[PDB]
């Protein structure tokens, strides 16, 4: 598995052509996973999942319910 | 952001040489001093375009009809035409905002490549002009909510202090105050280069330290020669450690005054990476009462616009 | 009351199997350990001397010649301390910057309550728990975040007697036979009244408006009256 | 803002003389970048008023 990008010479991950969520920084727009008999796996970081929010004159949405979430905050002193 | 930089100090103090390589190992871990401080730096820049460019993690677009309720916004929304994606007014953002690179990797200074490319800053942007056009306020804190353009301009004067009903009768005439004013910054960053001089500095401090850093490569230090090999070839070997000794002792101070500078000057750019992330919170996806802080009068909404090495932020205000 | 103690349960949950939340703090300890470790080290570098003990030179080299040595690992090590110090200067205003931002959190969260966004953390802000830490301290935030949403129908104004009417709280929905008034952050359907609305402008001037009546509660209290002076009618007749 | 300070480089070692001159030339731009520092500080507290 000898490779190339952006970044330079990569050998022992194999490129994938789909996008997900990743974590280990590369740069240039690369990451690096461990996936599925599994390896390392490097692809184009990925935004997301798309949601295509409808627009019109008419339209509105207002909640019809909520939830009380808590969440958490660390900070040196 | 600000450019990311890596140095070795094996190669930089002494190139090329045997015996020198024995003599830098008596100084212990003062390289690994240097090498975490600079590496500390490359990671906290990355850090700094995840709190300020992208607030969410859900990207949002434009449907294909689009209807304002009378302003352009054609000018902040990104051309598909084209094979990178940007606006209008990032065109000149781009271009008034400047091989050297190549020249500086030759003795041992290495840049590091940023893990967020220039063209997924232009998506992040992209996804908070779509979404505050149509859900408004409502995606920062929750899931998007589509509302109607005219009625997300009601809110916005009711924070002020404005009632609503002053927003009918001049929709005509602030569809024409607002489509003049976007007009204004394409002929401000023409004529006005000195506008983005602000990112103008951060890459001027950045090649002025690369490039005072390199020329302490030629002199003397006090000694004979800059050069290692007319030493070497010269003198004695019991003799060359004399000179060696004194070009070396002048190179760990000078790397360690750069090391000591970008440090001090990585501060001043996180205090403001900082500012930014607050500004682009309450600013583009709220609505902040502050005052002098979204800029002068009654704020409105903010409009983020991609940037080299910084963003830009466009504030509407009630004047 | 439900939703309240099940988000407090899953802080236990999340600090126990999660470790890596609280590295924050991790590396304020870290970065002391390693710069007081590599501060040490530098005392066995001999500095480009003959040795690093002072008592190995003394006892070696003559009182004369031992000052060129001995000046060696003093100006060796006058550099490592000052590299040190720097460091920490360098160290205590980032910590010193982090502190004037816990203080504006502590007094905005949790003594008051702050309408910024992304402040007292995502979501409409209602309060903040303070919680001790070490060399730190957590806030517990609690806020308010929508759930379930629904597709209205809306219109800008009514149109009843040809005078503009425009909500003074909230907007009109409608579920495609009448028209509802409720809030934007919760859904409660209400009747158009006179309270709720004023009147300004015209019909003529608002686009995208739409015609309908405005019930008035002073409408029906008029007419029960009236209905109860009908009964007065085939009385006094009588 | 603070008090405003210039330090010159080649009299901090010792004026009206040539020898100090000699050997801080062998150093580089040490002067420059002292002097640069200490005058974007005069600058940036001129901003803060």
């Amino acid at each position: 598995n000898v490779f190339q990008t952006r970044a330079g010479c990569l050998i022992g991950a194999e490129h994938v052509n789909n996008s997900y969520e990743c974590d280990i920084p590369i740069g240039a727009g690369i990451c690096a996973s461990y996936q599925t008999s599994q390896s390392i796996i490097a692809y184009t970081m990925s935004l997301g999942v798309e949601n295509s929010v409808a627009y019109s004159n008419n339209s509105i949405a207002i909640p019809t319910n909520f939830t009380i979430s808590v969440t958490t905050e660390i900070l040196p002193v | 952001s600000m450019t990311k930089t890596s140095v070795d100090c094996t190669m930089y103090i002494c190139g090329d040489s045997t015996e020198c390589s024995n003599l830098l190992l008596q100084y212990g871990s003062f390289c690994t001093q240097l090498n975490r401080a600079l590496t500390g730096i490359a990671v906290e820049q990355d850090k700094n375009t995840q709190e300020v460019f992208a607030q969410v993690k859900q990207i949002y677009k434009t449907p294909p009809i689009k209807d304002f309720g009378g302003f352009n916004f054609s000018q902040i929304l990104p051309d598909p035409s084209k094979p990178s994606k940007r606006s209008f007014i990032e065109d000149l953002l781009f271009n008034k905002v400047t091989d050297l690179i190549c020249a500086q990797k030759f003795n041992g200074l290495t840049v590091l490549p940023p893990l967020l490319t220039d063209e997924m800053i232009a998506q992040y942007t992209s996804a908070l002009l779509a979404g505050t056009i149509t859900s408004g306020w409502t995606f920062g804190a929750g899931a998007a909510l589509q509302i109607p353009f005219a009625m997300q301009m009601a809110y916005r004067f009711n924070g002020i202090g404005v009632t609503q009903n002053v927003l009918y009768e001049n929709q005509k005439l602030i569809a024409n105050q607002f489509n003049s004013a976007i007009g204004k910054i394409q002929d401000s960053l023409s004529s006005t280069a000195s506008a983005l001089g602000k990112l103008q500095d951060v890459v001027n401090q950045n090649a002025q330290a690369l490039n005072t850093l390199v020329k302490q490569l030629s002199s003397n230090f006090g000694a004979i020669s800059s050069v290692l090999n007319d030493i070497l070839s010269r003198l004695d070997p019991p003799e060359a450690e004399v000179q060696i000794d004194r070009l070396i002792t002048g190179r760990l101070q000078s790397l360690q005054t750069y090391v000591t500078q970008q440090l001090i000057r990585a501060a001043e750019i996180r205090a403001s990476a900082n500012l930014a992330a607050t500004k682009m919170s309450e600013c583009v996806l709220g609505q902040s009462k502050r005052v002098d802080f979204c800029g002068k009068g009654y704020h409105l909404m903010s409009f983020p616009q991609s940037a080299p090495h910084g963003v830009v932020f466009l504030h509407v205000t009630y004047v | 009351a439900n939703q309240f103690n099940s988000a407090i349960g899953k802080i236990q949950d999340s600090l126990s199997s999660t470790a890596s939340a609280l590295g924050k703090l991790q590396d304020v300890v870290n970065q002391n350990a390693q710069a007081l470790n590599t501060l040490v080290k530098q005392l066995s570098s001999n500095f480009g001397a003959i040795s690093s003990v002072l008592n190995d030179i003394l006892s070696r080299l003559d009182p004369p010649e031992a000052e060129v040595q001995i000046d060696r690992l003093i100006t060796g090590r006058l550099q490592s301390l000052q590299t040190y110090v720097t460091q920490q200067l360098i160290r205590a205003a980032e910590i010193r910057a982090s502190a004037n931002l816990a203080a504006t959190k502590m007094s905005e969260c949790v003594l008051g309550q702050s309408k910024r966004v992304d402040f007292c953390g995502k979501g409409y802000h209602l309060m903040s728990f303070p919680q001790s830490a070490p060399h730190g301290v957590v806030f517990l935030h609690v806020t308010y975040v929508p759930a379930q949403e629904k597709n209205f129908t809306t219109a800008p104004a009514i149109c009843h007697d040809g005078k503009a009417h425009f909500p003074r709280e909230g907007v009109f929905v409608s579920n495609g036979t009448h028209w509802f008034v409720t809030q934007r952050n919760f859904y409660e359907p209400q009747i158009i009244t006179t309270d709720n609305t004023f009147v300004s402008g015209n019909c003529d001037v608002v686009i995208g408006i739409v015609n309908n009546t405005v019930y008035d509660p002073l409408q029906p209290e008029l007419d029960s009256f009236k209905e109860e002076l009908d009964k007065y009618f085939k009385n006094h007749t009588s």
